[PDB]
């Protein structure tokens, strides 16, 4: 068992 | 039209219409698509002067225009951002929230949304000053559909980022305090709000097994498994990750994601046509067939075995290395009806096919399938039967060739395999 597009960070 | 000193000159006035005209003026210069230039407002010392205009509730307009100016200064670099931080802005825009003026109190979320969304140094910075109460206080109100056009993503967003970055990660009070907001809004019904929820979701469920556990308590996992099966991409791409992300965690955890009954989507995620859908749903896949042998029945009982059979032989080598660790957690901890059933789907000729790989993690992972594979047949007394079987694909001649490789590992692994069993 292991981890491991996104909103912006900033806007305008 | 404005030149910095010129906005100095009427910023350092006392009279408010030429400060507004100036303020004015460094919104429009702040705001061009090009070159917009932040360091030079930075470096004329005007932050502190916008910080204190954000106090003039008897000028709401040069309120808003400071809003706007310094938020478009803080949507840049991580050091301009500090600049409005280090002017005071945070307790002004947090105070300001509560402005009679919706667009002024909707220009502070977005200032705190950038300030937040800059690491988790700003982010503990606007927690720590008391925006999470008045942030969420703009969304008491039962129905959310009677809040303004717009503001509810803006507010989502801005709550997504106070959930967002680690090292370190959001202060569990704030979690526990934003979470329900999170789950009445993974059940709204506007695209963008279901998806950076799904994304502030996300963001929460990577980490500890003690999130995790917060947020599955939250009771997201079946509207999670829901949005799963959205057309919208942009609302499957962070409900794929959140659920992912909670199946890492214990047993149970992935138990209750299997209860909400994820798995029925996978089908049509291991086959979406965008391959990082599939490579999330394999990965996903991968943690679920390593949890305890009534969760590979489960999987076995959906019909995900041809599916992940279908990835490991057809999908991009990204792909395909998630799906030889899903198959190898699925012989190492499965039990031998269900490796004999993985055989029967057609497994041996996709792991043998991938043994011709630069990776040599995914060579490591594939012979120990195959060790494990193996070992089920042994138990079966049939494993005269497998080897013929890789004989027939080609397997022979690939373990063989491994054995002119540099790793020891993968070396010493097709030795030990050849020796026992193609000797």
């Amino acid at each position: 068992k292991r981890s491991a597009q996104a909103t912006p960070p900033k806007k305008k | 039209n404005w030149s910095v000193e010129d906005i100095v000159k009427g910023i350092n006035s006392n009279n408010l219409e030429s400060q507004l005209q100036a303020t004015q003026a460094a919104r429009k210069l702040l705001s061009r698509e090009k070159q917009p230039p932040i360091d030079n407002i930075i470096r004329a010392g005007l932050i502190p002067k916008f910080v204190s205009f954000l106090g003039k509730t008897d000028c709401s307009p040069i309120q808003f225009e400071s809003a706007w100016a310094l938020t478009n200064i803080a949507s840049g670099t991580s050091e301009q951002t500090k600049a409005v931080v280090d002017g005071g802005a945070i307790p002004a825009f947090i105070s300001l929230l509560a402005s009679p003026h919706a667009h002024i109190s909707e220009q502070a979320v977005w200032a705190l949304g950038n300030i937040a969304g800059d690491g988790s140094a700003f982010r503990d910075l606007v927690i720590k000053h008391g925006a999470i109460d008045p942030l969420l206080a703009l969304l008491a109100v039962p129905d959310l559909s009677t809040l303004a056009c717009g503001y509810l993503r803006n507010l989502t967003w801005t709550l997504s980022n106070l959930c967002r970055n680690k090292n370190p990660a959001p202060p569990l009070d704030a979690v526990e305090q934003i979470l329900p907001t999170l789950v009445r809004l993974l059940h709204h019904n506007d695209p963008e709000v279901l998806a950076d929820s799904c994304w502030a979701i996300s963001y929460l469920t990577d980490g500890p097994n003690e999130r995790i556990e917060m947020v599955v308590k939250k009771g997201v996992v079946p509207q999670l498994v829901k949005l799963l099966g959205a057309t919208e991409l942009p609302i499957v791409t962070p409900a794929l990750r959140a659920i992912g992300n909670i199946v890492t965690g214990t047993d149970e955890q992935t138990q209750k994601v299997i209860d909400a009954g994820a798995l029925a989507v996978f089908p049509s995620l291991l086959t979406n046509p965008k391959t990082n859908i599939q490579k999330e749903a394999t990965w996903t896949m991968s943690n679920i067939t390593a949890g305890r042998q009534d969760q590979i029945q489960q999987v076995v009982n959906h019909g995900l075995v041809p599916f992940l059979v279908g990835v490991l032989s057809k999908a991009d080598f990204k792909t395909q290395k998630e799906a030889a660790w899903a198959i190898t957690n699925y012989t190492s901890g499965g039990t031998v009806e269900q490796i004999v059933y993985l055989v029967h789907c057609g497994i041996i000729e996709p792991l043998m096919n991938l043994l011709s790989a630069k990776d040599t993690k995914i060579i490591q992972v594939i012979l120990d399938a195959i060790s494990n594979i193996f070992q089920a047949a042994e138990k079966l007394g049939e494993t005269e039967k497998l080897s013929i079987m890789i004989e027939e694909c080609g397997g022979l001649d690939k373990i063989e060739a491994l054995q002119r490789h540099e790793n020891e590992s993968v070396y010493k692994a097709s030795l030990n395999l050849i020796e026992k069993y193609f000797s």
